[PDB]
């Protein structure tokens, strides 16, 4: 049926859309930064974000976050050893171990695709301040706040 | 003669979507004036509570579970709260073209309940004869629909309102009626704008001599700042020279109380109702033969609603059922009836006192709605159970 | 067929708390409805009338053929009936509560409390406001969170959906476990009578009274100032002023009145009140107002037909979750006796006429058994069983018993 | 009237063209037998149908009040064609 | 996370023998508090974490002469070098099984 595949394609175009609107506010208008540096990028840097987020007295409990970061995050060998994570549910199911929702004091993870934020290619769409991305010096590669601000 | 129609049938499923059925979703939810008057309807038509009868129920006697059971009986405990099932599926066959819902079973494999589906989700497909081979259900969920295609086979539906004996497919009212509803509607909203403009009156303060000396904007800030309304109390009094004017825009008068008598009588003869049902009165109407009509017209219209859905709940739930997950007879004579909810109970006693003598007491506690008398003599002989009593004590 | 929902419903993927209007019942809907009920005035006035018609006039427990039920639970015989009478004493102070509850909020909810010792103490209500559920994919709920007031912030926590028990009056659809509001449903009607009473009352202090209008000085003559003004202002001063004050003057000084400018306030009153029991659901007369031809005959009979009905549908929507969801676990869990049976509570109907009722026996009594007799008269049914299942009067039979 | 006339208008139509025709082609009986199908009066009046049997049942058989009282007449043809009321007839039965 | 940043979910590895040698030399497989069980030191391929790790459902241990060099009689040869020795072989695959 090429309307229910159309009526489906019409409604992950339009949620994307949200995606996109809300990935692109969350990353450009957070007032706190934790800057890494290119080093301690895993557990570290979540906990140090808390940190900036704590030293205004918001208590953040949720983290929004880019596939490079997630690579990045399941090296730790924090989360990656059993033996300092307390379970090797990082080691066997990755991101879909209960663990990765409930790091650092945050009780929820949304992870994102690469695409979602708006780089300002795509016509019609202009870019945002920052670069989504976990690559290189700059790129912002998580987002750690509290779901109701 | 044939055993397939040979006659056609003016149609083919391959009539209406599901934005129709979300509208009417829309106007049932949404509340106010019209889903009341669409609410009493279902509660006339269904709200009065049902009763199960088996012609012969006495011999179908048969031992279910180590105990004794008529096929009633066991219907009865088939379906505890069958008066809370025929009024939601009363309503929504009310509502959309049809109520309609799947069988479920235990884990064990025995009968649970007929469960209801929410039937703006799901649309009938039907074949070149007009009848039903599949439903189509779309549903809401996490970023867009689930759809999915169920076969006609373990599913079944109760028509109401037709387009003609040979529809399986059905008329929702709403959709009939969508012009008198949206006129409705149209004309409710425009006399709620009209009351707060036209309603009430409004002080038009008039500043300057005419053909004197102009007042400007700046100036009316100062006047305003006086005879603001939002600071005056009941009785401040006024003071001003001769140039300054407090005129009063009047509340123009219309006859809003008209109008919502006319938008009430076209919606409830649309919908089938009396004027009386929204609120609203009429001259003359409310006595004698004029009373009697509308009432034996809305009584006969509720009838025919009720013994229309009787039928297809025995026919498509009740049989099944009985066939497939019970020990008795599913081609015996079954009937549910939907009980008379403008019953007066004071003129059926009247009656019994002028022509019990004619009765059997078993007729008597039918009519009076109770359980006929233990001893079938009694249950069946004519002079009441009282009188024998008697007898039998004197004698 | 199946064990198992293979039609699908409307929920939003599970986890939310989703209801009729397609999104998600926040905890902010919930103490909107707290705040209609609590600030009082009309419209908590009328849907106080709705709870006290639903289920103001008490309830009664019947068991189908309890007498065979009988069982020593303390080294003394009880039925079902008479335990349930005693696990719940009160029962007709709960009903209305919850059944009040159940049409302001989409539910009532609670829990089943013990006794230290650990046998039944009560069903014990929770706030509705305070308590939200969630459902699955095929609607079901799983949990309830709940978030309360405490000490300046908010205390919350999830309880599972295992222990706690909730009633649903109100529904999207038979399948519905979350239910709506009708508070939420007519929002915009409550919204709109609030705001028609507020302009009522307004105009009434602006235009429902007359006021005096003094003016000053020969029409293109010599001008007044404002200090001028507030010399005459003192003479004519409303405050000071009595009934029968007389006034002098030159020629230069009109005394006129701003009328008090008629407008039917009545009538809005009317149409406000007429539109609010409407989407309430009860009728007009409920509201202190009147209207003619609906006051009398067949008019009369069908309105009350249709108030008596939609009391009918609410009371056993009410007790059939009631039985279901709240007696029949205190049964299996505290009880001697078997949770399978024929269990009916039901709720009265606050507008029967015992007259009529004595009239029915009056006329009828002659195929009426005394047991059936004493249920439609609201008494207790006789204590010896023969003279309870026989048909003629227990004075006709001792009348004539000491005829002997 | 206007109802009486569309009611047997109708019955006689129904009976003549298809109950006959369904008993003559799938039935034991005899077709040719008087087959009538009557409607009811929607607009009849049981309060009115009961003074009239309390003024005047005593000239008519049991059967012809069951009839008119529409109830099953008795299941006993000498009770049912009689003319006093059968419960007349059981306290005298009682009465032997 | 390569197939991540694609926006698809592998759950399968293929594998070729000297890349299964090389993964049982991982600390973090080898050292049982690192992997939580000691069963990769004790059982090898047999152990249930090379079926469970890095969020894949599945391990298919693969031969090496399995991949078609174009050596064999009929067979052309595709375009890597199946191994895991040598700057640019090719020594295992990661994917979703059901693509
Ligand atoms: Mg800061
Ligand atoms: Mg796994
Ligand atoms: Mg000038
Ligand atoms: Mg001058
Ligand atoms: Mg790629
Ligand atoms: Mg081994």
């Amino acid at each position: 049926d090429l309307i229910e595949r159309n009526i489906q394609r019409v409604g992950a175009s339009l949620e994307n859309g949200i995606n996109r609107v809300f990935l692109t506010e969350l990353v450009d208008n957070a007032q706190n930064n934790h800057d890494t540096a290119g080093s301690n990028q895993g557990y570290q840097a979540l906990n140090s974000a808390v940190g900036e987020v704590d030293k205004d007295d918001f208590r953040p409990d949720t983290y929004v976050t880019h596939p490079d970061y997630r690579t990045q995050l399941f090296n730790d060998t924090n989360l990656a050893y059993a033996n300092r994570a307390g379970t090797n549910e990082v080691l066997r199911n990755r991101e879909d171990a209960p663990i990765v929702g409930d790091i650092a004091g945050l009780d929820m993870h949304a992870a994102m695709s690469s695409a979602t934020y708006d780089d300002g290619t795509d016509i019609g769409w202009s870019g945002g301040s920052e670069t989504w991305g976990f690559s290189s010096d700059g790129d912002k590669g998580a987002v750690v706040y509290d779901r109701d601000n | 003669a044939s055993s397939t129609p040979q006659t056609n049938v003016d149609s083919m499923g391959g009539d209406l979507t599901f934005e129709d059925l979300r509208d009417i979703k829309d106007v049932r939810d949404s509340g106010g004036q019209v889903a009341q008057l669409m609410d009493y309807k279902a509660l006339l038509n269904f709200g009065e509570g049902c009763e199960i009868h088996v012609e012969g129920d006495d011999e179908t006697k048969q031992l279910v579970d180590g105990e004794p059971m008529t096929l009633s009986e066991w219907l009865e405990d088939a379906f505890p709260h069958l008066d809370l099932l025929v009024l939601d599926l009363g309503g929504d066959a009310l509502w959309y073209p049809y109520a309609v819902g799947e069988i479920q079973e235990t884990i064990t494999g025995e009968f649970k309940e007929a469960l209801p589906a929410e039937p703006w989700t799901l649309m009938p497909e039907s074949d070149a004869q007009g009848k039903v081979q599949a439903w189509h259900q779309r549903t809401k969920t996490h970023g867009g629909y689930q759809t999915q295609t169920l076969p006609a086979d373990d599913l079944w539906h109760i028509v109401i309102n037709k387009a003609s004996a040979r529809d399986e497919v059905g008329i929702s009212e709403v959709l009939r009626n969508k012009d008198e509803i949206q006129a409705f509607k149209q004309n409710e909203a425009a006399i709620n704008q009209a009351i707060e403009l036209h309603g009430f009156p409004q002080r038009h303060v008039k500043v300057g001599k005419e053909d004197g000396a102009p007042v400007r904007d700046n100036d009316l800030r100062r006047v305003r700042t006086i005879f603001d309304p939002r600071t005056t109390d009941a009785n401040t009094a006024y003071f001003t020279g001769q140039d300054v004017d407090v005129e009063t825009l009047e509340a123009h008068n219309f006859d809003y109380s008209a109008i919502h008598e006319m938008d009430m009588r076209n919606l409830t003869t649309a919908l089938g109702l009396p004027l009386e049902a929204g609120n609203v009165g009429a001259d003359g109407l409310g006595s004698g033969k004029p009373a009697e009509l509308r009432f034996a017209l809305l009584k006969l219209a509720i009838k025919a609603n009720q013994r229309s859905f009787s039928v297809q709940f025995v026919e498509r739930v009740m049989r099944p059922v009985v066939r497939d997950y019970s020990p008795f007879d599913h081609e015996a004579d079954i009937r549910l009836e939907i009980n008379d909810p403008l019953e007066d109970i004071g003129e059926v006693a009247d009656l019994i006192q002028q022509v019990g003598d004619y009765m059997t007491n078993e007729q008597v506690a039918e009519k009076l709605d109770l359980p006929a008398p233990e001893d079938d003599e009694v249950a069946d002989s004519y002079r009441s159970p009282a009188d024998m009593e008697k007898d039998e004590a004197g004698v």
